[PDB]
RNA sequence: CCGCGGCGGUGCGCCGCGACCGGCUCCGGGACGGCUGGGAAGGCCCGGCGGGGAAGGUGGCUCGGCCGAGUGUUACAGCCCCCCCGGCAGCAGCACUCGCCGAAUCCCGGGGCCGAGGGAGCGAGACCCGUCGCCGCGCUCUCCCCCCUCCCGGCGCGCCGG
RNA sequence: CCCCGGAGCCCCGCGGACGCUACGCCGCGACGAGUAGGAGGGCCGCUGCGGUGAGCCUUGAAGCCUAGGGCGCGGGCCCGGG
RNA sequence: GGAGCCUCGGUUGGCCUCGGAUAGCCGGUCCCCCGCGGGGUCCGGUGCGGAGUGCCCUUCGUCCUGGGAAACGGGGCGCGGC
């Protein structure tokens, strides 16, 4: 199972040729000289008087509907999101510090520390100063201030991942109909793992954002635009 | 002369003009040039069997 | 804890003299005078955001009397700064001459 | 959240033309000192254009007919007046955050007010031409009002003369007040020259 | 039948006209050939400009 | 009933994202051709040959402290300029953007916008589905080796064995 | 080198739509100002007749009115309430 | 101090010389004149204006404790007089 004989030359073009893959490939050398009714497909049992049983898996059903959609048209490169490819702004490099720009925490400071499997920013505004935990965000959502702080070697969880920070309650039926259900339950309790993972990430890049003198007061504020300065003219 | 722009174009020009809007003539209905299969079906019996013989 | 949209006033729909085509405004956004100091804002979330009598819902809030109209700056309109937006609804026209916010959110900074 | 613009030096159709646009997106303004506007052309050429206007009335009802203002500030607000589509609502609005006063009056006495440069004569006239003054003009043509004017503008002049002179008498004792402490403000000031002020 | 147009998309060129593929694997590294030159040259003259 | 398994149509209402294609409008990079096989330029300097403005000059006068500044005359070169012979690699339509025309002599990457509009499965013991053309490749049914090293295994973070 | 009452199917000539009111259904192109005037189609509309709806109707017909719900490009139409 | 219809716009402030433009701004006067200032001369600084609207002022998380530099500043819609 060898990689590809050929590298990319641009998206769609190898490097190589034909002529030159037939002698990498190697082609020469490698030529192939190569010249129901009664038995029942798939059933099949047992059981006790008359004899045994031939059951049908996947039996034909016991209704049809009146009318029914028919089809589509095959359609060719349409991939599900998980397929996807992920990109990230340039600006946006480890240890580096956003402004993250609409939730609740907004206009709040913050270090990125990775690009989750989905495409989500995982970032922290160190709980400690900002009171931001570790939490996603989206590149798109966030302004990638020119500000690094230097993360290399902090070991970031490797069981932290989408799949853990995504929301978790509410299923189907229960009593339902009155003045109940789920209206209550009431709270996102923070949980104990969470506390943990925290804890353990902060210390590292704690140390790290305070070596820089007033980088944790600039992490504690928060952006804003005030009279006079213009996103367009000021940089970030 | 005052109705129209002309001259003389460049190979680039014939290139660009064909496969961008290149359209077939095909019992009288303008088609666009999507396969050779539609240039050779009607300018093969000349010699012509693909887009880069027409521009030629 | 301050204001995270840069102003700009509604000057008023895309028109010709004597023909506005009410399906887009136009929109002087504050300090940008320049097709130039304008590719910052191609493609920004943009609010009119105003207030009426009856009350309604409000995104991870209590009801509120004040509503808005979601919109998207497309592109620069001639040299002196102007910018054309598309909104989910056609601005009022009652909204001439006020503020509709041209956030910073769809970043590509 | 509101122009004044001092009228003098400033040109009275270049400056209410700016006014309009301005008057238009909501800005509300106010345009103060207006009988020192001046008008290009010869003073002689500006009192005949303004005695032609005069003569301009409804013959079988004067009364009615075109108003003739006399006093600059109504002058000015007239020529603004006919850059805007007052006959509209959105026009008749315009005008209503506009706000206009012969000489300078007590809000705006005490604010600082701003100088459109691209109405200005000093600019946009070549020096060799000529020009009137719209009070001149007003007066001329029956402004009452100028000499009170001059007289209630005098008042002013020496009353700002006192502000600026404790103005600037802060402002040394502010330049030597650095000067005394300028050992235990050292590790800020050279911080605020790094990033380019101060400099 | 959609037009795709063959300027933009690659395949539907090669489709048209497969002589395409060579040509465009041609000057990606003909282009890349002669810009390695030219820092060639350029770090001579350098050399030349410090003896 | 729990599976939200597989397929099909859906979303109560308001939202957002993502990647793919179409049509646009911009941005940034680079690589080439042709010319009076571009014109000017730069850089190194050497040997000559004249002509001009006008000079570290001189001179009348004036203005300042022999020196500096301002006019005036004959004009060589000790400020330059121009022509003519003869010769060097640094040029290159040159980021020292002084003046073009272009691209089988042309490519790459990026941003904003609008749009998605169609539906080659209605079998009874064996798919509720692919896919046509094109790209190549990539892989394998051929052996080799090298590297890095993610999972796992072993040995001392280092080394060895998907 | 064998038979589809079974090759398992991208093509199948053994039988054939979810589709086929063949005045139906489907696909590709192109095009679309209009007086006078002409022609076509109107499951547009009015009144009466032969047929036909095992139609509807005092458990409420026609008409009338309606800031009620919809359909149709439109002529118009259908429902709710009074 | 409490509720409660309605009408909306807003989303840091700027508390000021006069004026000139083939000129201005600031200092300081050793010296002189006028009513701490005003006017003069002289000198010293700036002048594509940094005593700059290309500007200035203001900060934008809350608290805790326990050091340093800075330190008598702020408040109680604190209260009376000029
Ligand atoms: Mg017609
Ligand atoms: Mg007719
Ligand atoms: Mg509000």
């Amino acid at each position: 199972p060898h990689c590809s004989r050929n590298p990319v030359l641009v998206r769609g073009i190898g490097r190589y040729s034909r002529s030159a893959m037939y002698s990498r490939k190697a082609l020469y050398k490698r030529k192939y000289a190569a010249p129901v009714l009664a038995t029942v497909t798939k059933p099949v049992g047992g059981d006790k008087n008359g004899g045994t049983r031939v059951v049908k898996l996947r039996k034909m059903p016991r209704y049809y509907p009146t009318e029914d959609v028919p089809r589509k048209l095959l359609s060719h490169g349409r991939k599900p999101f998980s397929q996807h490819v992920r990109k990230l702004r340039a600006s946006i490099t480890p240890g580096t510090i956003l402004i993250i720009l609409t939730g609740r925490h907004r206009g709040k400071r913050v270090v990125f520390l990775k690009q989750l499997s989905s495409g989500l920013l995982l970032v922290t505004g160190p709980l400690s100063l900002n009171r931001v935990p570790l939490r996603r965000t989206h590149q798109k959502f966030v302004i990638a201030t020119s500000t690094k702080i230097d993360i290399s070697g902090v070991k970031i969880p490797k069981h932290l991942t989408d799949a853990y920070f995504k929301k978790k309650q509410l299923r189907k039926p229960r009593h339902q109909e009155g003045e109940i259900f789920d209206t209550e339950k009431e709270k996102y309790e923070i949980t104990e793992q969470r506390k943990v993972d925290q804890k353990a990430v902060d210390s590292q890049i704690l140390p790290k954002i305070k070596a820089v003198p007033q980088l944790q007061g600039y992490l504690r504020s928060v952006f804003a635009l005030t009279n006079g300065v213009y996103p367009h003219k000021l940089v970030f | 002369e005052p109705y129209i722009a002309w001259g003389y174009p460049n190979l680039k020009s014939v290139n660009e003009l064909i496969y961008k809007r290149g359209y077939g003539k095909i019992n009288k209905k303008r088609i666009a040039l999507t396969d050779n299969a539609l240039i050779a079906r009607s300018l093969g019996k000349y010699g012509i069997i693909c887009m880069e013989d027409l521009i030629h | 804890s301050g204001r995270l949209w840069c102003k700009a006033i509604f000057a008023g729909y895309k028109r010709g003299l004597r023909n506005q085509r009410e399906h887009t405004a136009l929109l002087k956004i504050e300090g940008v005078y320049a097709r130039d100091e304008t590719e910052f804002y191609l493609g920004k979330r943009c609010a009119y955001v105003y207030k009426a009598k009856n009350n309604t819902v409000t995104p991870g809030g209590k009801p509120n009397k004040t509503r808005v109209i979601w919109g998207k700056v497309t592109r620069a309109h001639g040299n002196s700064g102007m910018v054309r937006a598309k909104f989910r609804s056609n601005l009022p026209a009652k909204a001439i001459g006020h503020r509709i916010r041209v956030m910073l959110y769809p970043s590509r900074i | 959240q509101v122009l004044v613009l001092d009228g003098r030096g400033h040109l009275l159709g270049r400056l209410a033309a700016i006014v309009a646009k301005q008057v238009l997106l909501g800005r509300k303004v106010v345009v103060v000192r207006c009988e020192g506007i001046n008008i290009s052309g010869n003073f002689y050429r500006n009192k005949l254009k303004y005695l032609a206007f005069l003569r301009k009335r409804m013959n079988t009802n004067p009364s009615r007919g075109p108003y003739h203002f006399r006093a600059p500030s109504r002058i000015f607000w007239r020529t603004v007046r006919g850059m805007l589509p007052h006959k509209t609502k959105r026009g008749q609005a315009a005008l209503d955050r506009l706000k206009v006063f012969d000489g300078i009056p007590p809000p705006y006495d005490k604010k600082k007010r701003m100088v459109v440069p691209a109405a200005l004569k000093v600019v946009r006239l070549k020096p060799t031409r000529k020009f009137a003054y719209l009070g001149r003009l007003a007066h001329e043509v029956g402004w009452k009002y100028q000499a009170v004017t001059a007289t209630l503008e005098e008042k002013r002049k020496e009353k700002a003369k006192i502000h600026y002179r404790k103005k600037k008498q802060l402002m040394r004792l502010r330049k030597q007040a650095e000067k005394n402490v300028e050992k235990k403000i050292d590790r800020f000031t050279e911080v605020l020259k790094t990033h380019g002020f101060l400099v | 039948v959609l037009k795709k147009n063959p300027l933009k998309n690659l395949r539907i060129m090669l489709k048209l006209n497969p002589y395409a593929k060579t040509m465009r694997r041609n000057t990606i590294l003909r282009q890349a050939r002669n810009h390695k030159l030219r820092v060639e040259r350029a770090a001579a003259a350098l050399a030349a400009k410090k003896s």
